[PDB]
């Protein structure tokens, strides 16, 4: 059944049981901004 | 290619000698001496002088401070003298001549001493040409009277010359010799502290065997002051994209908040 609606999906929908992991892999360690920061010292250019 | 072995080949192209000869040799140039010295005395010039003139017309004009004009002239000067002195001038040129020829032959004396000092922050050519330079030191000084063997005397000079050069050019961050000695003394006394106690000694350990005037603090110092600088060139990671300069932000130009 659909939950938005209560209306059946309109065909049989295949349904179990699931082992699923987390990985390490993660957004809050990944996500990163800059507007101005330090810079190269030959260079003069952005660090990375 | 491999330099090593063209410098060793022209150095074996060149034969030894036996007491004889070297003993012959050394009489030579002792007597070439002393007729340079006799020559200045009698002309009044510098010793210097006159011996860099004789030197410098023996290897002829390949060899280019002193005007061609110059050095001619005084030789011409030099052609003034009557007799029992142009005697003088033949014994300092076959001093010279013997002086040359012994720097040669005992040029090989100077390769078997330098090749047991590799690995200290020298290449081998730059010992061993700093090892010939003690060697015309030690000829220079040099007496053949006392019949001691000529790699008796050279090898204190030569020995001296390398040492010489380890302790001035091996760092990039110029140390005195002094102190090249004491960090060297250091290092000797802390691998005896470590190989008595079996294990790294402490700093105080290595103070109390330093003996008077030598305490943690200033054992301390002496390794910070001894660390060698890094390449900001060394890989960073595995994979070959990644130098250490890097990670190093400049500190010295404002940056652009700091600016408005």
């Amino acid at each position: 059944y659909d939950g938005r609606t209560g209306e059946p999906i309109e065909g049989p929908i295949v349904v179990g049981q699931m082992f699923i992991m987390k990985l390490y892999h993660m957004v809050e360690d990944k996500m990163h901004a800059r507007s101005t920061g330090p810079y190269s010292l030959i260079t003069q250019q952005p660090l990375g | 290619s491999d330099p090593v072995r063209q410098y060793l080949h022209e150095i074996g192209q060149v034969p030894l000698l036996t007491l004889e000869e070297e003993v012959e040799l050394a009489r030579k140039v002792e007597e070439g001496m002393e007729a340079i010295k006799k020559l200045s005395e009698i002309t009044g010039l510098d010793p210097d002088l006159i011996r860099e003139v004789v030197r410098a017309k023996i290897l002829g004009s390949a060899r280019v401070t002193l005007d061609p004009k110059t050095v001619e002239e005084i030789d011409q000067k030099l052609k003034s003298l009557p007799k029992e002195h142009k005697r003088y001038l033949h014994i300092a040129r076959e001093g010279e001549a013997a002086r040359q020829h012994l720097i040669e032959a005992n040029l090989r004396l100077v390769v078997s001493i330098a090749k047991k000092y590799t690995g200290r922050g020298l290449s081998f050519l730059d010992l061993i040409q700093e090892g010939n330079q003690g060697l015309i030191r030690a000829v220079e000084k040099f007496e053949y009277k006392r019949r001691f063997k000529f790699s008796t005397y050279a090898t204190w000079w030569i020995r001296q010359a390398i040492n010489r050069a380890i302790a001035d050019q091996a760092r990039t961050i110029r140390i005195p010799v002094h102190m090249v000695e004491t960090i060297n003394k250091l290092s000797r006394t802390a691998r005896q502290l470590q190989q008595e106690l079996g294990r790294e000694p402490t700093y105080e350990e290595i103070a109390e065997a330093m003996g008077p005037g030598w305490d943690a603090k200033r054992v301390e110092e002496t390794l910070k002051i001894a660390q060698e600088p890094v390449s900001l060139e060394t890989p960073i990671g595995d994979e070959k994209d990644s130098f250490y300069g890097d990670f190093i932000p400049d500190e010295h130009l404002p940056s652009p908040v700091d600016a408005a």
